[PDB]
């Protein structure tokens, strides 16, 4: 589940440590998600462009053919967009909804891809480390500096 | 040994995709209707007129050959052969026929 | 015949509900858009590779 | 390849152990993916609604023109139809075709997740335990409660 | 960043060895790629099947009403297709995108299953080796074929 408590960005990081804990949003993922969505909804906005119409028209009683015919032009337009129209808010909430969980999926592994062997993948977005990671260690996690080879020896001491 | 798999059986139904064509799957709906029955049915509860031999003119003027039909109460729609020739039996111009037709349709 | 339906063409009604039909582009009713294809063939399932 | 024999549900286990064997349909996954697939049918189609409406109309010899017009309306609605529902049918059938693929996926996922270092990856969707896996230790596996730390001392031992 | 020394195809491999160096297009993934993309290509062209049509039609000052009909026929067929056209350009042009990151990613997923842990994962689809691995050990790996066993000696007492 997310955290009601982090309202800085759609995704980001918490953490606990000897020093303190807390939490803050990723800001790159986030900026990243966001131009992606704004896009998206622009698009489906912005490219319906439409131009100066008028829809009705009047017909006499010795017309109903044309009348008729009048009718089954905007019931045709009419079944068409509200079909289609559906079809593309189905569709495009749940693309926009794996889209997201595309998001959150690659900051998982990145943070994987540099702990490598120095963390426990335990579950809940979280990566136990099994040496000392205060909040230097963690920021530089973050922003994919991790110094891995540094933090080699103090993970396998505490786990042999 | 422990395995994790899925479902296959014996179905010859395939399906097109953008990517591929010609895809086995295990199972498939249309959602193409390519079947009918065969008969003109009643609409939403109403029976059809059906004019026999005759058309619109001929039954709404009276042609002698269309004494035989029956009167309608009412009607869902209006059904003609397409060897509907009885119509008007002395030569000349039924004005706004069509409009007519229309309006005696349901 | 003593029948009913939603949906009549000229060559018989139409029984069904599904959203397209390939019988006739003239009809009476609640009917199915008329499309010139001859399948939509739509997969539920898993492809059948065993 | 799938199952011919594993008929009670689209995704499933088979194993093999000291025990016995045999397979059993995942039906946490299966009905998932049923729900998925069953709102994905009922969308195409009970969306798309009609009213009551008269297709033909008639008009004279003088009328050209007009049932010319006609025809235009009834072209490009048909044109329409027909092309967006081929596209409809091919997009959503390599849709549906990757769902089924992630939801196997998934669930191979998870188990790995809790085997972690008491089996190998093997292939054909197998992981070959390290040790002795009985018929309770499967079914663990397969509920999402396997006891992973009762099981690493002999996975080890088996190796070393 | 891709290899503009490489066009022999879309996807493919670089190495550097003890023997020599040099590239060569994966053309199991590429044709794959290609058999994709061509059928999606040619689908959103062929489907679109159109009969022969006039569309001007003429009337007098004293049919305004039906010109502005034929008018309003046309544009509402003018904006139906302009705005799908624009949606099927910009989602497809998303999963092509996607497709294409799929198949790549794909191999990458098959080079590291036949290593196991006999290379480090490196980055910039980099498998750095643990063992001398010569020009058919490449080969191998390449084609489906590594032998494992038979490096996972060295691989270890280069590291112990
Ligand atoms: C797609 O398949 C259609 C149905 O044919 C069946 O599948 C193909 C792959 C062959 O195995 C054939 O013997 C089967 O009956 C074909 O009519 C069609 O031509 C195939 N591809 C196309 C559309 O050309
Ligand atoms: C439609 O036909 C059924 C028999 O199949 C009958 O029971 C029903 O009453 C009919 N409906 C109407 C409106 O006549
Ligand atoms: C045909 O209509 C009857 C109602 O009279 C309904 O029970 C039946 O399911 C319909 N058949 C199909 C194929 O939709």
């Amino acid at each position: 589940g997310g955290w009601t408590g982090m309202v800085d960005g759609w995704y980001g990081y918490h953490h606990q440590n000897e020093q303190g804990s807390g939490y803050a949003a990723d800001l790159k993922s986030t900026q990243n998600a966001i131009d992606g969505i704004t896009n998206k909804v622009n698009s489906v906005i912005e490219k319906m462009n439409t131009q100066f119409t008028a829809v009705g028209k009047e017909f006499n009683h010795l017309e109903k053919r044309i009348e008729n015919l009048n009718k089954k032009v905007d019931d045709g337009f009419l079944d068409i967009w509200t079909y289609n129209a559906e079809l593309l808010v189905l569709l495009e909430n749940e693309r926009t909804l794996d889209y997201h969980d595309s998001n959150v999926k690659n900051l998982y592994e990145k943070v994987r891809s540099q702990l490598k062997n120095n963390a426990k993948e335990i579950g809940n977005g979280c990566f136990e480390f099994y040496h000392k990671c205060d909040n230097t260690c963690m920021e530089s996690v973050k922003n994919g500096t991790y110094d891995y080879p540094k933090y080699s020896e103090e993970a396998k001491l505490n786990r042999e | 040994t422990l395995c994790i798999g899925y479902h296959a059986n014996n179905s010859t139904d395939t399906v097109d995709t953008v990517l591929e064509k010609n895809v086995t799957v295990t199972h498939s709906v249309n959602l193409l209707e390519d079947k009918h029955n065969g008969k003109l049915c009643k609409l939403r509860g109403v029976a059809p007129l059906h004019l026999g031999k005759c058309n619109i003119a001929g039954w709404i003027l009276g042609n002698p050959e269309c004494e035989s039909l029956s009167t309608a109460s009412s009607w869902s729609y209006i059904v003609e052969t397409p060897s509907s020739d009885n119509g008007t039996c002395y030569p000349g111009d039924f004005i706004d026929y069509e409009e007519l037709r229309e309006q005696l349709s349901s | 015949h003593d029948c009913n339906t939603t949906c009549q063409t000229p060559k018989g009604a139409i029984n069904t509900s599904l959203p397209f039909q390939n019988i006739h582009p003239i009809t009476i009713g609640k009917c199915p858009k008329y499309v010139k294809s001859t399948k939509l063939r739509l997969a539920t399932g898993l492809r059948n590779i065993p």
